[PDB]
Parts: C-alpha cells; structure tokens; sequence
C-alpha cells in the first residue's frame, strides 16, 4: 500500500493505449463478422472467393495498428514496485496478442 | 490564394530527406505533418491512392511490393549498372528494363504501372515543397537541390529533371559534402586554402569525401565510402546478440517469429538512440515468445563491441579518400559530422583520435546539415 503519484503517470499512458486497442478491436469485430456473415450466408459460392479476399486490405492494415501498439507498450519502463502498472501492461499484451491470432484466423480464411 | 514564399533547401536523401528555409537570420529546418524534421523518401501505390513520406513508410508492411524507396540508388542509372542489378535484389518492388533505362514497377489501382526513379524522386521532391508551404503559409517554388559528390551527369541531370517534374525551379545543384561545409561557414573562414574532411554516415550509406576551399571556390580531391552501411547494421548487431541472450536465458530461438524479431528490433532501435547520450539502456518486452517476458539492459560499451569491426572500419574509406587526395591526415583543417550514425560517441571518437584530438565539426543536427547549407545557398540566390 504505497501507490506513489508517479505510477498514476503511466497507469494514465497504459489507459490510452487500452483505448486505442478498443477501437483496433472494433474494426477487428467488424472482419470477424463479416467473415462469419460471408462464411455463413446466401452469397452463390462462386462469388464468395471475391467477397473473402475484399477482406485482406483491411485485415492488414488492423495487424499493422496492433503491432504499432505493442511497440508503444515496448517503450514503457516499469520499476517492480509498480505492480498495477506491471499487471495492466501484461494483460493489455496479452490481450493484443490474443487480438493478433484473430486476426491470423481472418488471414488463413481469405485469398485461400 | 497564398503569396509567394522564400526558396528552400533540399537535400534529397536515399531513405529520408529533409527541408529547410533561411529567414529572419538564420535556417529553419522545417517539420513535415507529422511534426518530423526528416522525411522518408518513400512513395507507395495502393488500391485507391499514391502516398507519400511517413504515410508511405507508416504501411511497408501492409503493402511491400508496391511500396517504393531507395530510388536515389536508381536515379541517372542504366538498367545494366552493376550497382542497379546488385541493388535490385534487395529490394521487394519490382525494377524493369525500358530500352536500357531501368523503371520501377507497382500494382496502383488494380493496374500495373512503372515509374522512371527521376518520377519517383520529383514525388518526393512534391512532398518537400508541400511540406515548406504547409509551415510557411506561402507557395514555394524555388529550390536548391543536394545531390552526392560522385553523382556523374546523369544522375545529376536526372535530379533536375525529379525537381522540374515537381514543379521547382531548381536554382542549383549542389554536391552534399559542399552543402555541410556551406552550413559550417568554412568558406568564410579568413587565410589560405582550406583542406575539409566530410564524414557522412548516415541514411543507409557512407560517405567521405575530401574538399579544399581556396578563395570561395569549392573542388571535391576525393569520394570513398561504403553504399550499403548505417544505423540498420549496428542495429542488427544488438537483435544478434539479445537473439542469442534469449537462447542461453531460456533455451528458445525466436528469430523465425516475424512478430518477435520486429519488436526486439524496434526496441533495438530506440536503445540505439537512447546509447547516444546515456551509457546504458534497458528493455522490457511482455511476452516477446512463447508468453516469455524480456527483461533486459545494454551498456554503451557492450554496443560498441558488438559493432567494433564495423565502427573502425570507417577509417578505412578516410584513409582511403586521403590518399587518393594525395594528403596527410595533419593537413585537413575541418572535420565535419553529418548523418544520423555521426551521433554515436565511439564513431566520434575514432575519427578526433584519427585526427590527433581535432574537433569536430558537429553542433548542426547530423540528419540536416546538408538541408541546412541547401537552404543558405538557396537564400544567397534569392
């Protein structure tokens, strides 16, 4: 119990990158159900190879966002003490990476 | 409408260039959008839009093969240079033969289109200007150009016409090592002949070259360096060495995950530049492999022995462009530091003890001493 003014410093920065992961992770959710919506529905499965790979501009470009974010995170220096700090970095990784393999998931799934 | 501004200076660089504009007594060297004070030399096609600099380089990874860069390296080249055929196979975009001229080629729009590099550099050369207009509020028009001292007519032609094509009005080419003198005053220093030694390590390549002033008049004695040499090397010397400290650490190798070696090399990067005035930097990557957390430092010392070979080895090309400028190392008057890698203490070092203890040159940003003099010479044609 000795939570110093210092670590509200970057428990701040770490808030904004949890932000601006949100939104990465809603146009994330938006190729997920997409894919899903393409994978699942009524397109003649002819035309659905084009509507997949319209996929890939896009899936790129969230990839190249969520490793900007990991760089970001890399540049924070966390001294022990600052254990919330330590622990919302991991989990925010951690949550990125989890985001990455979704979109692994995409890329298997399009321009097949 | 805006009102006519004053002329810039330019220094077209191979991965970055940089502008500036001399005003109310002094050089202003002026931020791009993205408040950076350099630029890379990047252009990129899409599938709906051509971008430019940071926008460009900021989606290499997205969009490889169309992304366009190192045209300094193409530009005033046959398609037969050994340097172009040398070249070509490092780079992920597409060079072609146009009747003996070498072009790159890109998917842009959904269509495939090829670009001579003097194209490629006149949008880059957009970019500078529209950069200069965004700061000064005023339409730029006017424009010194740098180019290599070894540039033959071609590749100096070619430059003016990049320039010409972007809507300039190129009031002079000048050589890179005479536009950091110009920046330093070395012309203007009072007595005999002047021997200037320019060390320009920076931007993917090195450069040195030997220049005497006598009477204003500026005659490049000799060039020599290393075309592929930079901060990307000492870089890869640290990710080799902490790739390495992870396998003793844990017993895993994690250079074929792309994801992994990219963030221990941005890192690398960063600590590289942190080296430049601290003695040691540290690391901390969460989950870099395998859910792996890396927690590390470097010491300045340590990134001077993973690079040792290759920091001494720039002596060579100063000895060299001595020799070929029949001259002893006690007969050069000034020493000038420009580029990026010139901000690295030990380079700093080498090159005074080389030179008995003689100072530097060194007080002008490295990245824009060339854009610097660019912009002096640009206002005494004004």
């Amino acid at each position: 119990g000795s939570n110093s003014p210092q670590e509200e410093v970057e428990l701040k920065k770490l808030k904004h990158l949890e932000k601006s992961v949100e939104k990465i992770a809603d146009q994330l959710e938006e190729l997920n159900k997409e894919l899903t919506g393409i994978q699942q529905g009524f397109l003649p499965k002819d035309l659905q190879a084009e509507a997949l790979c319209k996929l890939d501009r896009r899936v790129k470009a969230t990839i190249e966002q969520f490793m900007k974010i990991l760089e970001e995170i890399d540049t924070l220096i966390l001294p022990e003490n600052f254990k919330d700090s330590r622990l919302k970095r991991k989990g925010l990784v951690k949550k990125v990476q989890a985001f990455l393999a979704e979109c692994d998931t995409v890329e298997q799934n399009i321009c097949q | 409408s805006m009102s006519k501004g004053p002329a810039v200076g330019i220094d077209l660089g191979t991965t970055y260039s940089c502008v500036g504009v001399f005003q109310h007594g002094k050089v202003e060297i002026i931020a791009n959008d993205q408040g950076n004070r350099t630029t890379p030399s990047y252009v990129a096609f899409t599938d709906t839009e051509r971008l430019i600099g940071d926008a460009a380089k900021n989606q290499v990874a997205m969009n490889p093969t169309n992304t366009v860069f190192d045209a300094k390296r193409l530009i005033g080249r046959r398609f037969d240079d050994a340097v172009v055929q040398s070249d070509m196979k490092h780079w992920p975009f597409m060079v072609v033969n146009d009747a003996g001229r070498p072009k790159v080629q890109v998917e842009y729009k959904g269509e495939t289109k090829s670009f001579y590099p003097e194209e490629v550099s006149s949008m880059v050369l957009t970019k500078m200007k529209e950069i200069a207009e965004a700061y000064l509020g005023k339409t730029v028009t006017n424009a010194v150009v740098t180019v290599p001292a070894y540039f033959n007519d071609s590749q100096r032609q070619a430059t003016k016409d990049a320039g010409t094509i972007a809507g300039l009005n190129v009031l002079r080419i000048i050589n890179e090592p005479t536009a950091a003198a110009i920046a330093y005053g070395l012309d203007k220093k009072v007595g005999a002949e002047r021997n200037v030694l320019i060390f320009d390590l920076g931007g993917g390549t090195f450069d040195v070259s030997i220049l005497t002033i006598e009477d204003g008049i500026f005659e490049v004695k000799s060039t020599a360096g290393d075309t592929h040499l930079g901060g990307e090397d000492f870089d890869n010397r640290m990710v080799n060495h902490f790739i390495a400290e992870f396998k003793r650490k844990h017993k895993k190798d994690i250079s074929e995950n792309k994801r992994a070696v990219r963030r221990l090399r941005t890192a690398c990067e960063r600590a590289k530049r942190t080296l430049f005035s601290s003695t040691q930097a540290s690391i901390e990557i969460d989950s870099l492999y395998e859910g792996i957390d890396f927690y590390t430092s470097i010491t300045r010392a340590r990134f001077e022995e993973l690079n040792a070979d290759l920091f001494r080895g720039t002596l060579d090309p100063v000895e060299k462009a001595l020799r070929d400028a029949k001259l002893d190392k006690s007969q050069i008057h000034d020493i000038v530091l420009v580029g990026g890698s010139t901000r690295i203490p030990k380079i700093q070092k080498l090159l005074q003890d080389f030179f008995n203890g003689k100072e530097l040159n060194k007080s002008i940003n490295p990245d824009e001493a060339v854009a610097y003099g660019a912009a002096v010479q640009a206002a005494i044609l004004s």
